[PDB]
Parts: C-alpha cells; structure tokens; sequence
C-alpha cells in the first residue's frame, strides 16, 4: 500500500485505545450471527444455536482476541503487513478453506465495531484509513490463493 | 425473511433517525464519498464539499425513501419501483455500490447509537438494506 | 425479472439437458471442483475422481433440482423449500459457492451448445441461475 | 502466480486458435448485456438499447478485439503480468473508476466465451488454467485500487 502520515496517525492513535478483548469478541460474534455460513468453520467451539449463545460463548470470544491481536500486528507494522500474515494466509487458505469473501466481511464487521466504541474520533477519514487497513489485511490473506 | 423482532429493532432505531433526516443521510453520504471515492462519479453535478446543500437535501431523500420501506416492508417491489427504474435504467448504478452505501449507513448508525448497536439491531439492518439494495437493482435482472 | 422468451430460451436447452443428466451435473460438478479446489471440502465423504459413482449420481440429483426449478419458476421459493433449509442450515454452503456452482453449469452448457450459446441463452440462464442460488441461500436472510 | 508447465501449454495452445476479434467482440457485448450497469462506461458508443443493437454495435465489437488482444499480453508473459497491466490498472481505477467486481465478471464471461468455441479442448483442467488466467489479469488491474 501507500501509506501517508495522517492514515498512520489515524490508526495508531485509534488503536492504542482500544480493548482488543471485548472489541474482538464483539467482531467474531457479529461474524458468525450475520453471515451465519462462516458457523461452518467453527464446529469445535460448542453451541453456536442463536445469537445469545454466540455472544456468550467462552471460544469464540477468546478466538476473537486472538484475531483482533492479529489486526494489531498490522497496525504496528504498516509497512509489511503481506509478509505478517504470510503464514496466516497459508493456514485459511491451504488448510481451513476459508473463501476470501469472508476476509473482507470480517473487515467490513470490525469497521462498524469500531464506530460503535469511538462515535467522535471515527470520522469519516478515520475510517478510510482503517478500512484501508482491514483490506490490506485481507488482501495480505487472500495471496495464498492468487 | 424478516422477523417480527428485526422489524421492531428495526424501527426502535428509526424513530431517531427520522428525527435528523438530513444529519444521518449527509454523514452516510460523505463517508461513502471519502471512503469509496469512485462512488462520487456519480455525483458530478453535486458540490461535495462537506456539509453542502445538495449533499444535505439529497441525504434526507435517500433517509426519506429508506423510510418509506420501512413502512411498507411486505411490499418492497411495488414501493421502490419507481427508483428501482431510476438506479437501474437512469443512473446504471453498479451493484456493488448499494452494499457501499448500505455499509456506510451501518457505520453511521453504529457511531450514533454506540452500545445499543448491538449484534442482533445490525443483523435486523443487514437484512433490511440488503432487502431494498436487492430491490433497487432488480431491474437488471 | 424472467421473460417469456428467457423461459422459452431456457426450456429450449434444458430439455436437451434432460436426456443426459448425469453426463451435464457431473460435468458441472468435476469443474468447479477442479477450478476452484477449495469446494471439494464440502465432499469429504465422496470419492471425488473422474465419473465417480458418487459424483454422477449427485450430478444428476442436482439437474434434477433444477429442472424442478425450470417447471416451478413462478414458486421457486415454496419448491425449493427443503433444499434451501438443506444448504443453510445442514451445510452451511457459503454463498459465493453457489454463484461458482452456476458459473460451472453455464460452461458445460456453453460447452454443449457452442454457437448456440448466444448472449440471449446466457442472460437468461444467468438470471435463472441466480434466483435458485438466492432462494438456496435465503435462510441466511 | 505460479506458473506450471502443463498450464503454460493450456493457455499458449487454445490462444493460438482464438479468434481475437470473434472472441472478444463476444466477450464485451456480453458484458453490456449480462451485466447492464457496465453500460454506464460506454456512452460514446452509440445505441446499446437492446441485445441486438449491441451485438451490432461497431465500436463495442471493435474496443472487445482491443480488450481480448490485451489479454493476449499477458498470454505472451505470463510471469509478468502485474507489470504489463500496470499501466491499464491506472486508466480503470485512476480515470474510468469501474469497481474490481467487473474485472471479474468479464473474465468469467471469456471463460463461458472461449467453452463455446472450443469444446473438445476446454477441459476442466484447461478451463481451471484459464481462470487462473483471467483472474491474475483481473488481480493486475485492481492493484491501481490497493
Ligand atoms: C481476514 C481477517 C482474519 C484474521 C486477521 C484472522 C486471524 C486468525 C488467526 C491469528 C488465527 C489463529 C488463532 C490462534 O492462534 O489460535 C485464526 C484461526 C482461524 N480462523 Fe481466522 N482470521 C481472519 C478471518 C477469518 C475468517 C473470515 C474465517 C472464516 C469465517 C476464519 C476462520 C478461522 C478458523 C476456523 C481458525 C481456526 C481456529 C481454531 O480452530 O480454533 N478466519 N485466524
Ligand atoms: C440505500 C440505497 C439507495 C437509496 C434508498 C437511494 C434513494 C434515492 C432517491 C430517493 C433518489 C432521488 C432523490 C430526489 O428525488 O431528489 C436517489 C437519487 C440518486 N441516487 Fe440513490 N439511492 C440509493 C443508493 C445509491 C447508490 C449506491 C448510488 C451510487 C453511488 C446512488 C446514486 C444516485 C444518484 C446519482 C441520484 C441522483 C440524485 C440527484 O441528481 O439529486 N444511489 N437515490
Ligand atoms: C445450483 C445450486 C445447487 C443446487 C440446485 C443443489 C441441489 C442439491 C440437492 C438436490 C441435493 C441433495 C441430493 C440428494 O438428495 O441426494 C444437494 C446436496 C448437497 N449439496 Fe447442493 N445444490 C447446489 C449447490 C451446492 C453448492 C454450491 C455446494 C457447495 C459447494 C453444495 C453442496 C452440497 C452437499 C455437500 C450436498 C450433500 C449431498 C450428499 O451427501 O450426497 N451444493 N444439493
Ligand atoms: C479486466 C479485463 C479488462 C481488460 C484487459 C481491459 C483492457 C482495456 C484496454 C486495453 C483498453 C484501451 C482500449 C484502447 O486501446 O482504445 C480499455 C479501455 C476501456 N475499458 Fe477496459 N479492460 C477490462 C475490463 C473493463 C471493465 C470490466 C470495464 C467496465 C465495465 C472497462 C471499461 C473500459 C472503458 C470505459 C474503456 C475506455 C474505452 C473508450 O472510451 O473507448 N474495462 N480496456
């Protein structure tokens, strides 16, 4: 990508306040409620039956964290977020065959998400910078394909 | 399809909107202009500097006409015809950029209603505007 | 929506898909399987090589469905009810499969037909094909 | 991408036998018809208001010949694809502003295009090399977007 100043100022100062616990939480839940065909990936994780079991339940939050952990490696290399996710574009690609579509989808979740937590500092360039992000991260996952 | 419930977290949310017809539709507007800006060779008659006439008075149509499928939302065909031809046959507007909007409308609704935006209010909106998106392009096919 | 003449065009060609229907679903089958790998997923309990028992008896299941879906145009929802359930909720089919699936059909027809394949015989097979993959995935909605 | 040599035979083998001019003429009307809203970007080309009309619209049979041999670029460098496209990606995303989405489409439509006129030969294998094909084209255009 092609990074300016203010993009990088935009996602940095956003993130560093950001609970990566609950807002990741919050993204996988909304994945799996709203697209409910990406449930198919997650027959390991238990019930799954109804948005209330979804939102309580213990693995998907904790599978949250650790995805949204994985956005903040992005964040703090801007620069090399194909290399990053190099290995995780193997692992959906080659092992889970996850389709790409659904990459962008989560992107477009975590979006709103964070309009939800940050009403005044999610601006209408705030959020072109992080949706700039959410599709270099996809794009970085869906090379394992092309 | 639709449940009674999404209809209900549906129009919870609408009530507020319909309060601030004008604010709501420019921010959608102008997010989907500046974060998908081939989305404004649509609009090169308009001045779209932040916060003008035409992005402000074209808002509230667009807050208006989402409105009125709410209220008729067994009868989306017939309700939006008329700008199901204008999107398809008038403007040929891409497919593609009614779920831009759509999302952008989301994001709008999420940043004002914050806490309440909860899981179960976005997926009764996803429903929703991916139903009039639907019908809005139906004349392509 | 469908025409009278995109119905007329698409009887045209289904009848002579009619008469090897194993042949045309497992044809449509094996290339989506091998230009897009990643649906073989959704097959593990069959044996996936070339004309397997298993794959022409599905393809012939699956042109069966759709040749329903020809005769029942006007009802597609109501007649395809159990398998819309079937795809959502037992195999929780991701909707971008289903467009592959009919991208495949549309070149074993294209295949079969040659010249006769027209721009007319493919919009109204694409618009076909995308109202079944709706309805196959509408419990999503 | 990556190249193999089994594919390299599939794709340098049928274009040989392509008719650039037949198949893209094909491949662009078809693109006006199935997929209307691309309409939009082709207002100087005269009447497109029925099937028939843009089937026998000049300038739309004439710019697919010019679409189609442009794909036989990447045909005749099939490792440096990104780069020879560069150039284009800047036309379409800086200038003309088509969305990614059609890139695809249209390549679907030279997949159905090319089923038609060769059957014998468009076997799945051949047909899974040309998708590969058409997608990378697709890929190169939609980096001046990413
Ligand atoms: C594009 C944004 C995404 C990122 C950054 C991401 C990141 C990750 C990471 C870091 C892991 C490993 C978790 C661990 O360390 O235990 C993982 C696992 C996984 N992901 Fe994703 N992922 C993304 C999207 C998706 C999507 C869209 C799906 C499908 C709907 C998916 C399905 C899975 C599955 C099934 C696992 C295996 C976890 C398990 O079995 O417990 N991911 N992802
Ligand atoms: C939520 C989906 C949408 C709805 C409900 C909607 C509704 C409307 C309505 C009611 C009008 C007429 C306003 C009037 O009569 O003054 C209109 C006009 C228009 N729309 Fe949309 N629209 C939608 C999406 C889009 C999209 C995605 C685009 C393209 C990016 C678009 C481009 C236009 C244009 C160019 C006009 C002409 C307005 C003027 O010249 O003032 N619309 N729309
Ligand atoms: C043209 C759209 C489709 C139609 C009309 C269709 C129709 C059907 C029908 C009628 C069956 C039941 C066969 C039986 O009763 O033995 C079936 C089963 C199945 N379908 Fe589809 N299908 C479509 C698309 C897809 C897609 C896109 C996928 C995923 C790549 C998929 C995966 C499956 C699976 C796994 C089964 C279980 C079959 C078995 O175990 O034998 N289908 N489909
Ligand atoms: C991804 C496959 C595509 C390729 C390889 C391609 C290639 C080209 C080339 C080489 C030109 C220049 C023609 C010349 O030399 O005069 C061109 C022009 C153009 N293309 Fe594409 N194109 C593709 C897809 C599209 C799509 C999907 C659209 C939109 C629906 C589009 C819209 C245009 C327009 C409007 C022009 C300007 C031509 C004129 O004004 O006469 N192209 N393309």
């Amino acid at each position: 990508v092609h990074w300016t100043s203010e993009e990088k100022q935009y996602i940095t100062s956003l993130w560093a306040k950001v609970n990566v616990g609950e807002v990741g939480g919050e993204a996988l839940a909304r994945l799996l409620i709203v697209y409910p065909w990406t449930q198919r990936f997650f027959a390991s994780f238990g019930n799954l039956s109804s948005a209330n079991a979804i939102l309580h339940n213990a693995k998907v939050l904790a599978h949250g964290q650790k995805v949204l952990t994985s956005f903040g490696e992005a964040v703090k290399n801007l620069d090399n977020i194909k290399k990053t996710f190099a290995q995780l574009s193997e692992l959906h690609c080659e092992k889970l065959h996850v389709d790409p579509e659904n990459f962008k989808l989560l992107g477009n979740i975590l979006i709103i998400v964070l309009a939800t937590h940050f009403p005044k500092e999610f601006t209408p360039a705030s959020q072109a910078a992080w949706t700039k992000l959410v599709n270099a991260v996809a794009h970085a996952l869906a090379l394992g394909y092309h | 399809m639709l449940t009674e419930d999404d209809k209900q977290l549906i129009q919870h949310v609408w009530e507020k909107v319909l309060e601030h017809q004008e604010d709501f539709g420019a921010e959608a507007l102008e997010r989907m202009f500046i974060v998908y800006p081939s989305t404004k060779t649509y609009f090169p008659h308009f001045d779209l500097h932040h916060d003008s006439e035409q992005i402000r008075h074209h808002g509230k149509k667009v807050v208006g006409a989402l409105g009125d499928a709410v209220k008729h939302i067994d009868n989306l065909s017939a309700t939006l015809s008329e700008l199901s031809n204008l999107h398809a046959y008038n403007l040929r507007v891409d497919p593609v950029n009614f779920k831009l909007l759509s999302h952008c409308f989301q994001v709008v609704l999420g940043a004002h209603l914050g806490r309440e935006y909860t899981p179960q209010v976005q997926v009764a909106y996803d429903k929703f505007l991916a139903a009039v998106s639907a019908v809005l392009a139906e004349k392509y096919r």
